[PDB]
């Protein structure tokens, strides 16, 4: 809910993180917007979206 | 007066019945949305 710089697995970006109801299936780790920019991520230390 | 009242009745029936009657306005809203989407899609492109 705070804005941050973030880096997940070398995906550097800037924004506010939020707990998501978007159910990634176990094979996925990043979600992408119509713009080809990431809009969701699975944290590499707690398996949560 | 009865002809005028009946002709105004037919306008409500027409607008309740068809979708294409407002095509001249829906085309403008559609072109604004399509032009915005095309501009967002060009963020996906590598350009080399
Ligand atoms: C590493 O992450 C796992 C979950 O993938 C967690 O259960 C574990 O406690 C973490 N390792 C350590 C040393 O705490």
């Amino acid at each position: 809910n705070k804005c941050v710089n973030f880096n997940f697995n070398g995906l550097t970006g800037t924004g506010v993180l939020t707990e998501s109801n978007k159910k990634f299936l176990p094979f996925q780790q990043f979600g992408r917007d119509i713009a080809d920019t990431t809009d969701a991520v699975r944290d590499p230390q707690t398996l949560e979206i | 007066a009865n002809q005028f009242n009946s002709a105004i009745g037919k306008i409500q029936d027409s607008l309740s019945s068809t979708a294409s009657a407002l095509g001249k306005l829906q085309n403008v809203v559609n072109q604004n949305a399509q032009a915005l989407n095309t501009l967002v899609k060009q963020l996906s492109s590598n350009f080399g």
